[PDB]
């Protein structure tokens, strides 16, 4: 890490983290030191919430660039002021850097006969996701260990079509851990792509479909 | 030792007397032992 960033990291955020980055930080850091806890209020604020959905960010770093400060402050660098300001910065921020959709992905621990195997992979693959990160012969009995992911999103019922597709045979976990989210295919913001009401979103873009559901459920 | 009696009421029998029985009895039943089989097809499910 670059030794002058390292030693400006100020703190996290409600999640990832903040680093001061400019001239006048030698300039005023006296100044700038009053502003400090107005600035780090906010950002847990603002990135608490979102410019696209008012949801939550992820795996972003912001550096302050710049910040022009009122002539002789006459109580004028207001928290009504900065701490809205930041917000909006922080906003116009991630939308220049190109944002995307995350979502969130489940571990798949399926335990099944090895015949049973070519139906597990169909499944995995009419899910949407269709991942399987691991196959393991469970040494001492007549069973494979399955690991895969899940699109949370794709995730509404995906026992049962194990159980009946399998006549019984076998069983399913999904557990939370590590919490990644991942990119949600589509660009975040075009337009174009989407096809009317009722009917799953193409491949391509799953980002534009999603942002304007719960685009509408805001306001 | 066989049975309750004359009345016929109750009964029990040796290991080897049920698993030739069970072995006879083989053809007419068959049926998915376990429980998880019938998954949606029990009682509560048809019920439900």
């Amino acid at each position: 890490w670059d030794s002058l960033a390292s030693r400006n990291v100020w703190s996290f955020y409600n999640g990832n983290v903040l680093i001061n980055d400019t001239l006048p930080d030698e300039i005023s850091p006296e100044l700038l030191s009053k502003y400090k806890e107005q600035i780090i209020q906010g950002f847990y604020w603002a990135v608490k919430e979102g410019p696209l959905a008012e949801e939550p960010i992820y795996g972003v770093q912001y550096k302050l660039l710049s910040i022009s400060v009122p002539s002789d402050v006459n109580i004028d660098v207001m928290k009504s002021q900065i701490i809205p300001l930041m917000k909006k910065a922080c906003y116009v921020g991630l939308l220049t850097a190109i944002p995307i959709l995350l979502e969130p992905i489940y571990e798949v621990d399926i335990t099944v006969h090895a015949p049973l195997l070519p139906i597990v992979e169909e499944l995995m693959k009419k899910r949407r996701g269709s991942r399987i990160y691991k196959t393991i012969k469970v040494a001492g009995t007549p069973l494979l260990e399955v690991r895969g992911q899940v699109p949370v999103i794709e995730s509404a019922g995906f026992e049962t079509d194990l159980r009946l597709s399998t006549n019984g045979l076998g069983m399913c976990q999904l557990y939370f851990w590590h919490k990644i989210w991942r990119k949600v295919p589509g660009d975040v913001l075009d337009k174009d792509a989407f096809i009317p009401k009722l009917k799953p979103a193409p491949i391509n873009s799953l980002s534009r479909d999603f942002v304007m559901k719960t685009r509408r459920r805001k306001g | 030792k066989k049975v309750n009696g004359t009345s016929y009421k109750k009964w029990s029998f040796d290991l080897p007397e049920m698993s030739n029985l069970y072995r006879l009895s083989t053809p007419l039943r068959d049926e998915v032992t376990d429980k998880n089989y019938y998954y949606l097809f029990d009682k509560k499910s048809f019920f439900n």
